[PDB]
């Protein structure tokens, strides 16, 4: 067989973050956007405690894309996106990456290296008129299909023969916008539904949003398990001569593999030495 | 500037009928629904109906006392919404306005049936 | 139709006095209540959309707030131009109400 160095430490380095994210109020908020206008906020620089998530109703879908929910309290992401709106039931499978459809092409689509999650959640006794609840309204037409993350908020009378419409409606010149009419007798199918969806990036920048992960005390020459502001590793830390330039945060080496790390905390370098091991 | 100047109100014999004007400029007078709002003398505002644009059908809403008399109409040619009131009774003196329903279309957060634009008022009466 | 009160009906304070005005609906109509103010001899003026959105053109100074069948409108610091009557209107159903009306005047 072959000997190993087993760790005797795990140790923990995360920024020192107080401040909250502001999910409440991306999530408990009186009104959504329309699906064709949908609002996208930016989250950065707070602790993203997403064990709170699950406090708003029975979620109705939860598919999170490239990680999984029950580890998205060990991850420190940089940027988060929350796109919020409202669409009806059966077009809820529109929004996922590599999609098609009026959500997909005209309204919202999802890049296909989507990584992130999405909520959606039954909203009938909030978003429903016994006369129609008009305030949502989905493109219908549109000269091509929409680039990912892309907002069209456009008003102009769509033409779609050769004929000119004059800013006129009628045959041939329909209106782009076409709006929903939801009731509290439609089917589930044509209820709405309120979505959020949450698009994390990961390593490149310094993490601005992090998990409720305490963070130990740095411990150097020693085998240990180490996770830095979400890359975790086996090693010994070290003391580093690296001309690290301030931005740079973690190096790499011929095979692609973190050899150098900036400690979140006291901005200092570490070099990482895989633990002695070798054939018997 | 958005205005709605009104005209046609006045006085009217029991069972007569009168057809009250108010003509919109300033904004899109397509995109926008059009509701008719009265206030009788010292009384609360009454909700007299409702008539929805052309792009979400048009379809006329009208209050239960006011169901089987009035008929909301518009015409997007020239920016006007016109009120025909038939077979009036002595209670339906009061000062008539006519409102608008513009819809954001930019922001996203637009709401569909709220007040936001109001007529100067005019002030029909019901006399022998 | 949706039967709908105010309350009070009578209510008056002076210059920079908090005020608040009581809407109940006799159903729920989750946030679909709407703010207007109407000085005497004036076309009424929307100041509250959605029960929680503050318009534009309107002192930060009035607030909503509520949901369900409890609405509520809060003027922090009343002013002397902020002397007139407030309406409260559902847009719940197809048969839009308007609320029993609150004057609020001087001392």
């Amino acid at each position: 067989s072959n000997f190993r160095v087993q760790p005797t430490e795990s140790i923990v380095r995360f920024p020192n973050i107080t401040n909250l994210c502001p999910f409440d109020e991306v999530f408990n908020a009186t009104r959504f956007a329309s699906v064709y206008a949908w609002n996208r906020k930016r989250i950065s620089n707070c602790v993203a405690d997403y064990s709170v998530l699950y406090n708003f109703a029975p979620f109705f879908a939860f598919k999170c894309y490239g990680v999984s929910p029950t580890k998205l309290n060990d991850l420190c992401f940089t940027n988060v996106y929350a796109d919020s709106f409202v669409i009806r039931g059966n077009e809820v499978s529109q929004i996922a990456p590599g999609q098609t459809g009026n959500i997909a092409d005209y309204n919202y689509k999802l890049p296909d290296d989507f990584t992130g999650c999405v909520i959606a959640w039954n909203s009938n006794k909030l978003d429903s008129k016994v006369g129609g609840n008009y305030n949502y309204q989905y493109r219908l037409f549109r000269k091509s299909n929409l680039k990912p993350f892309e907002r069209d908020i456009s008003t102009e009378i769509y033409q779609a023969g050769n004929k000119p419409c004059n800013g006129v409606a009628g045959f041939n010149c329909y209106f782009p916008l076409r709006s929903y009419g939801f009731r509290p007798t439609y089917g589930v199918g044509h209820q709405p539904y309120r979505v959020v969806v949450l698009s994390f990036e990961l390593l490149h920048a310094p993490a601005t949003v992090c998990g409720p992960k305490k963070s130990t005390n740095l411990v150097k020459n020693k085998c240990v398990n180490f996770n830095f502001n979400g890359l975790t590793g086996t090693g010994v830390l070290t003391e580093s001569n690296k001309k690290f330039l301030p931005f740079q945060q973690f190096g790499r080496d011929i095979a692609d593999t973190t050899d150098a790390v900036r400690d979140p905390q006291t901005l200092e370098i570490l070099d990482i030495t895989p633990c002695s091991f070798g054939g018997v | 500037e958005v205005q709605l100047v009104q005209s046609g109100g006045g006085l009217v014999k029991p069972g007569g009928s009168l057809r009250l004007s108010c003509a919109a400029s300033g904004f899109s007078f397509t995109n926008a629904w059009m509701n008719w709002v009265r206030q009788a003398p010292g009384k609360g505002l009454e909700w007299v109906g409702r008539i929805k644009s052309k792009a979400d059908g048009g379809t006329t809403d009208y209050a239960a006392p006011v169901k089987g008399k009035f008929t909301i109409s518009r015409d997007d040619s020239k920016n006007t919404l016109y009120l025909q009131m038939n077979s009036l009774k002595t209670e339906d003196t009061a000062i008539y306005y006519c409102t608008s329903d513009v819809y954001d279309f930019s922001t996203g957060f637009g709401q569909r049936d709220d007040f936001d634009y109001w007529g100067q008022g005019t002030l029909v009466t019901v006399s022998s | 139709d949706i039967v709908m009160t105010q309350s009070p009906s009578s209510l008056s304070a002076s210059v920079g006095d908090r005020v608040t005005i009581t809407c109940r609906a006799s159903q729920s109509i989750s946030y679909f209540l709407n703010w207007y103010q109407q000085k005497p001899g004036k076309a009424p003026k929307l100041l509250i959309s959605a029960a929680s959105s503050l318009q534009s053109g309107v002192p930060s100074r009035f607030s909503g707030s509520g949901s369900g069948t409890d609405f509520t409108l809060t003027i922090s610091s009343l002013q002397p131009e902020d002397f007139a009557t407030y309406y409260c209107q559902q847009s719940y159903s197809s048969l839009i109400t308007f609320g029993g009306g609150t004057k609020v005047e001087i001392k």
